[PDB]
């Protein structure tokens, strides 16, 4: 509460000594540790560490994969973490070629077991899947560590490089001709109520439409067959109670110039991806539409 | 006695104190100054060396 | 079907009695139907008793007798008179 | 460098044991009814909102109105509270009965259950921190057992209500309080249930008339089969001003019901301690 | 026959949340319960061929 | 230098081979968490590797 | 076709499970048109359910 005090500019780390420097200089003591610059001490991204068994780590050594947590009716391993790719083998959209490719890759007890736990339960996918951020690390082993972020950019420890977000092509979805200066990236899951096994379709969307209402109207216009089949199964196969023709989840904002088409290599297998070279994460939970 | 015998197999785990020999300058170890990275969490802040 | 829809006290007991009731169908032999009809009825009466919280005998070696539940006495009296006539 | 905290003052003198007890919850979510720099301890918690005529539904509406604020530090004569800005990660305490897993989307629920800081006239009632799937489950179960109030006399209704009352969620089993007391239903619950009943009932009547006209236009071919469906359920068994009033009333009842229909995600978890009582999480909407 | 053999061998019926628990078990789990007291140490599990 | 001293254990598909090879055990439903002393001698795929 | 639903370990381990028929059937047909007496007999045609 003074003229000189209030006029003060804020205090910033590059000029104010770091706390360990303060302590050591005030005691006039030295450590063998080099501690002047603290790594990760200027990151805006909020990160977390996850442990996964080796079988699920396929295609995950490449930073930029999207990670999902799924529920299991058991007790002790009850939550596993799976990637969007492994979610693609079950996706009744993706073409036979890519499906057989990532079925040839994902060959272990862990991933296949994730698949039975997905196909077993009577719940719909969106009532079984909770979404995590995008991953950037790999620490191998029989059980491996992954570092994942859900708020912000996706970059190396020194910020020397930015890791893209990688989408498998058969999931990549577009609805507009002239690309906006800013576009959001959404995840869409839709259900085919034809046949005994209701076939789930998986999409990663990109659009400039920020508003929920116009986005959902456009989506419902483009997904007419699934809504028709929803009403059809309501009519023809009653006292089974469907809900949702699809759900939409929002995570991201990228500038159209950043997005590019690319290839992905693993064990000399050749998978095709759509890449968002600079990309930021902002996760919101699902919203449902019919 | 039934008509078939059987051979059993067993494993016992012993506890042992080892001794190791090495020759002078058998390896050379390369190291730098230890490095600290910061993980910021509200109630407790952690630093990894 | 009614038992599977009904809100019982614990799923295990009613589920087991309803399951032994469920797979009780006949077998194209005359003699065996006499056993299996009784074997189905005893479990059905167990289930009905559990449904309305009247007791069931848990003594080893004793089976809950085959009978109605909560009918008015005139109905069951006419049932028994008809059963005598069938005799 | 520094942050804008909220200061709270306790008027009743505090024994050293009680101010110690304050520390044991120095990271829990304490709701506040308003944004102001110095507030009196009566404002903390939900005790002022506890009217024994009004139950869970009104309290969740108010909690949607409330401002959530982490207790931050404890000193004599005054307590520091911190209002969490959006996006930043924070440490919270698990006050509810259930444990947590990484990635859980959390909500707030009114107290459904040793009472903390039983001052002579006041009691500290914290909200329940719960994952959203259990939030949906418990809201629906409480709502349905609200419906059965009018016929609790018959035995099977009692057994069904008991089945709805017991809830299990990742190895935790607990019994929620019955929203029916002394055969009388709390007014907030009664109004919510009546509103839902009326919404369904009025939709039944209005939808046939307003679909049969629209079916002429629909090139998306779903409204014709919609009419087919409403005729199918029809088979199972007027003034214009009154009609527009009926539509207005339909949307009035729909609006009154919105608290039961949608709830916000407030926290989502990043990591959990072996000390499971506490976990770090980022703050949502 | 199954009940007779299980009572002769002395082992209880497999009781579990059958499907998901059995998939978890095939993935691997610690089912065998501990003994109440073990003056001698870890069980020398013998296998018969 | 006999062909085999235990025909029921050395043959490529006999009792002990299907009972103790991890691969044949995977074709059945074992529980992976239990150690088996025979698995060391019988997992012939790993032995060939 | 006469295969019972797989036991869980069969689906967790080993070579894949498969589906019997292909999505596309192979058919032959005879087409008759009455307005101009004409019959099409040597037709190879594809069918899908």
């Amino acid at each position: 509460m003074d003229a000189r005090a209030v006029a003060k500019r804020p205090r910033d780390p590059a000029d104010e000594d770091n706390e360990l420097v303060t302590a050591l200089k005030a005691k006039r003591e030295v450590n063998t540790i080099s501690v002047r610059y603290l790594y990760h001490a200027d990151h805006q991204a909020l990160t977390a560490r996850f442990f996964v068994p080796e079988g699920l780590v396929e295609f995950e050594a490449q930073p930029g994969a999207l990670l999902i947590r799924m529920e299991t009716g058991c007790d002790s391993p009850r939550h596993l973490y799976i990637s969007l790719y492994l979610l693609g083998i079950r996706a009744s959209n993706v073409s036979a070629s890519t499906r057989c490719l990532l079925e040839s890759v994902y060959t272990a007890s862990a991933a296949r077991a994730a698949l039975q736990w997905l196909d077993l339960g009577p719940h719909l996918l969106h009532r079984r899947l909770e979404t995590l951020g995008c991953v950037k690390t790999v620490s191998l082993g029989i059980t491996s560590l992954l570092t994942c972020v859900m708020r912000g950019y996706l970059y190396n420890t020194l910020k020397t490089e930015v890791f893209a977000l990688m989408i498998p092509k058969d999931m990549y979805l577009t609805w507009e001709e002239t690309r906006g200066r800013l576009q959001y990236v959404y995840l869409i899951i839709v259900y085919d109520y034809d046949g005994p096994e209701t076939r789930p379709g998986i999409y990663v969307l990109t659009s400039s439409i920020a508003h929920w209402q116009t986005l959902v109207d456009v989506a419902r216009g483009k997904f007419a067959r699934e809504r028709c089949s929803f009403v059809n199964r309501r009519i023809t196969r009653p006292r089974q109670i469907p809900l949702c023709t699809g759900v939409i989840q929002k995570l991201g904002w990228c500038l159209a110039d950043d997005i590019h088409t690319s290839f992905l290599v693993h064990k000399e297998l050749k998978l095709s991806v759509v890449r968002l070279d600079n990309f930021s994460v902002e996760l919101g939970d699902f919203r449902e539409f019919v | 006695h039934p008509g078939f015998a059987l051979t059993a197999v067993r494993t016992d785990t012993f506890e042992v104190d080892m001794l190791l020999y090495s020759g002078k300058s058998c390896t050379s170890v390369i190291i730098n100054n230890p490095i600290v990275t910061k993980e910021e969490r509200d109630i407790s802040t952690t630093y990894h060396v | 079907r009614r038992g599977y829809t009904y809100p019982f006290g614990d799923r295990g007991k009613a589920r087991d009695h309803l399951a032994v009731l469920d797979r009780t169908e006949f077998d194209t032999d005359v003699r065996h139907d006499a056993e299996i009809v009784e074997r189905a009825l005893v479990s059905a009466v167990i289930l009905a008793k559990m449904s309305v919280r009247e007791t069931l005998v848990t003594a080893i070696g004793q089976t809950e007798p085959i009978a109605f539940v909560h009918l008015k006495d005139t109905e069951v009296q006419r049932i028994e008179e008809n059963l005598e006539g069938v005799r | 460098a520094m942050e804008a905290n909220i200061f709270c003052t306790f008027d009743h003198k505090l024994s050293i044991a009680d101010v110690g007890k304050l520390t044991k919850l120095v990271a829990a979510v304490v709701p506040i009814p308003q944004r102001l720099h110095l507030i009196k301890h009566y404002q903390l918690g939900l005790h002022q909102f506890v009217d024994h005529t009004r139950g869970y539904v009104r309290l969740r509406g108010l909690l949607r109105n409330m401002t959530l604020t982490l207790m931050r530090r404890v000193e004599g004569n005054q307590i520091l509270l911190h209002v969490p800005t959006h996006g930043l990660l924070y440490t919270v305490l698990n006050t509810g009965p259930v444990t947590w897993e990484k990635g859980d989307a959390l909500c707030v629920l009114p107290p459904l259950f040793e009472n903390l800081l039983t001052l002579g006239q006041w009691e500290l009632v914290l909200p329940w921190i719960v994952p959203m799937p259990l939030a949906l489950e418990i809201n629906q179960r409480l709502l349905i057992m609200g419906l059965f109030s009018l016929d609790r006399s018959y035995e099977e209704v009692k057994a069904a209500v008991q089945q709805l009352q017991t809830i299990t969620f990742r190895d935790a089993t607990f019994t929620i309080p019955d929203p029916v007391i002394d055969q009388h239903l709390l007014i907030d619950m009664k109004t919510a249930c009546l509103s839902m009943s009326m919404v369904a009932n009025l939709a039944s009547e209005l939808t046939m008339t307003y679909v049969r006209k629209l079916a002429l236009e629909d090139s998306s071919m779903l409204l014709v089969k919609c009419q087919e469906l409403l005729m199918r359920l029809d088979r199972e068994r007027v003034s214009p001003d009154d009609e527009i009033a009926r539509l207005s009333a339909l949307f009035v009842m729909l609006r009154q019901l919105d608290d039961l229909i949608r709830e916000q995600v407030v926290f989502t978890v990043c990591d959990v301690s072996p000390d499971n009582k506490s976990a770090t999480c980022i703050f949502k909407g | 026959v199954d009940r007779w053999i299980r009572h002769a061998a002395g082992v209880e019926r497999p009781q579990l949340l059958d499907t998901e628990t059995i998939s978890m078990l095939t993935f691997g789990s610690m089912s065998e319960r501990n003994a109440a007291a073990t003056v001698h140490g870890q069980k020398a599990a013998c296998e018969l061929i | 230098f006999a062909a085999t001293h235990n025909p029921w254990a050395s043959q490529a598909g006999c009792l002990s081979d299907v009972l103790y090879n991890t691969r044949h055990r995977e074709r059945l439903g074992y529980n992976s968490k239990f150690y088996s002393p025979c698995a060391q001698y019988f997992n012939t795929e790993e032995i060939i590797a | 076709r006469e295969r019972s639903a797989p036991k869980p370990q069969e689906l967790l381990f080993g070579p894949r499970n498969e589906s019997g028929p292909p999505a596309e059937q192979t058919w032959y047909a005879d087409v008759v048109r009455c307005v101009r007496a004409q019959v099409d007999l040597g037709v190879e045609v594809r069918a899908a359910r």
